């Protein structure tokens, strides 16, 4: 009964984190040992996020709230975990210059991760640190290829084959679309006002729309049950009351509100089905790294995947 | 380290028998296309060499396109206009980063190495 299952989309849509998810769930979480693996990789995303805000001042031209920081950034530049590091990524995090800066991530490119490994500082910055659960979850790995991983559920088990959401890596997606069984499709709600990283002059929810268009409607995939993770919704809620959606779709009538939003950008991927009467976009809205969240949507879906295969 | 793994004749040729079961091959190659790039002291084979490299691994139109963002791949494009040895070096870094951060750990933990480890 071995079923073949892809996690498909746009880059950072999520695909990689739903693929620790299963050795959270369905596997027995991370160990300790595992989790200080993971000790550079936080470094690194939160080091890398800071750098981010930073250059984006001098490009967007934007001033310290207190000249004084000049001098940290300076330093925060030529150090790329240490204690002179920390006290500088944390004055220059407070500083309300940089914060006005990241108040504008969407004309730059951010890590997701920023606010949350940022604004946890005192915790990372320990010398006996140890990253959490969630931590690891967090923690960004830009994916490159193809990565085949088994998996075994309470009632399946999963060939999962996980791919890079970038252009250049849309050329390698073809090596294992046979026989497939089920497509995850991972969609970043919380990109609706941004740019795509390898285009500046694409907007990220375009992007996976049309990527969309062509996954749903693809000849090879007739026979495959298309679900689709509306992901992100927790950055998306914390979005849409500061960032209007008319900047992804100027035809939006409605509110700025989470729920009437994101039913909205739902209807716009389900309305990119070719065959609305013989196939069946499966829905789901998820945060990926809220494993209590994708237990309950891997239900839902493994019962798809056994109602629609037998 | 990662940068032994680079080092080595027998160790690069393993990691690419695994890149390639990966489909993540081309980001080794450009790495290499940059190592042999820089050596080059003629201001020409520079100038000529360094449309080669773009035309394979950088450009939108690229066979073997390599994952970079739209400011790597369009500063690269600026360091064109004159050819130095330097040319690369935003692009092969983000390159080097993509294979230590995400393939090179799958790498340590595959059979291919396991074995030679294993003999070893
Ligand atoms: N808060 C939140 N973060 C997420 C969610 N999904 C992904 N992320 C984070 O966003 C980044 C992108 O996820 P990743 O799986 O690496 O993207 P991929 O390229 O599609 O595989 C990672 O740092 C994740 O921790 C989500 O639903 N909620
Ligand atoms: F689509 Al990715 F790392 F950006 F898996
Ligand atoms: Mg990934």
């Amino acid at each position: 009964r071995e079923v073949k299952l892809l996690l498909l989309g746009a880059g950072e849509s999520g695909k990689s984190t739903i693929v620790k998810q299963m050795k959270i769930i369905h596997e027995a979480g991370y160990s300790e040992e595992e989790c200080k693996q993971y000790k550079a990789v936080v470094y690194s995303n939160t080091i890398q996020s800071i750098i981010a805000i930073i250059r984006a001042m001098g490009r967007l031209k934007i001033d310290f709230g207190d000249s004084a920081r000049a001098d940290d950034a300076r330093q925060l530049f030529v150090l790329a975990m240490t204690a002179e590091l920390a006290g500088v990524i944390k004055r220059l995090w407070k500083d309300s210059g940089v914060q006005a800066c990241f108040n504008r991530s969407r004309e730059y490119q951010l890590n997701d991760s920023a606010a949350y490994y940022l604004n946890d500082l005192d915790r990372i910055a320990q010398p006996n640190y140890i990253p959490t659960q969630q931590d690891v979850l967090r923690t960004r790995v830009k994916t490159t290829g193809i990565v085949e991983t088994h998996f075994t559920f309470k009632d399946l088990h999963f060939k999962m084959f996980d791919v890079g959401g970038q252009r250049s890596e849309r050329k390698k997606w073809i090596h294992c679309f046979e026989g497939v069984t089920a497509i995850i499709f991972c969609v970043a709600l919380s990109d609706y006002d941004l740019v795509l990283a390898e285009d500046e002059e694409m907007n990220r929810m375009h992007e996976s729309m049309k990527l969309f268009d062509s996954i749903c409607n693809n000849k090879w995939f007739t026979d495959t049950s298309i679900i689709l993770f509306l992901n992100k919704k927790d950055l998306f809620e914390e979005k849409i009351k500061k960032s209007p959606l008319t900047i992804c779709y100027p035809e939006y009538a409605g509110s700025n509100t989470y729920e009437e939003a994101a039913a909205y950008i739902q209807c716009q991927f389900e309305d990119l089905n070719k065959r609305k009467d013989t196939k069946e976009i499966y829905t789901h809205f998820t945060c990926a790294t809220d494993t209590k969240n994708v237990q309950f949507v891997f239900d839902a879906v493994t019962d798809v995947i056994i109602k629609n295969n037998l | 380290s990662f940068d032994l793994l680079l080092s080595s004749k027998n160790g690069v040729a393993a990691f690419h028998a695994f890149l390639k079961t990966e489909f993540s091959e081309e980001n080794l190659e450009f790495w290499l296309a940059c190592e042999e790039f820089k050596k080059i002291r003629s201001a020409t084979k520079l100038a000529s060499r360094a449309h080669q490299i773009f035309e394979e691994f950088i450009c939108s139109e690229a066979p073997k396109e390599v994952n970079i963002d739209h400011e790597t791949r369009e500063l690269t494009r600026m360091n064109l206009q004159t050819a130095t040895a330097t040319c690369f070096d935003a692009a092969q870094g983000k390159t080097r980063t993509l294979m230590e951060k995400d393939s090179y750990p799958r790498f340590l933990k595959s059979p291919a190495y396991r074995d030679l480890a294993a003999q070893a």
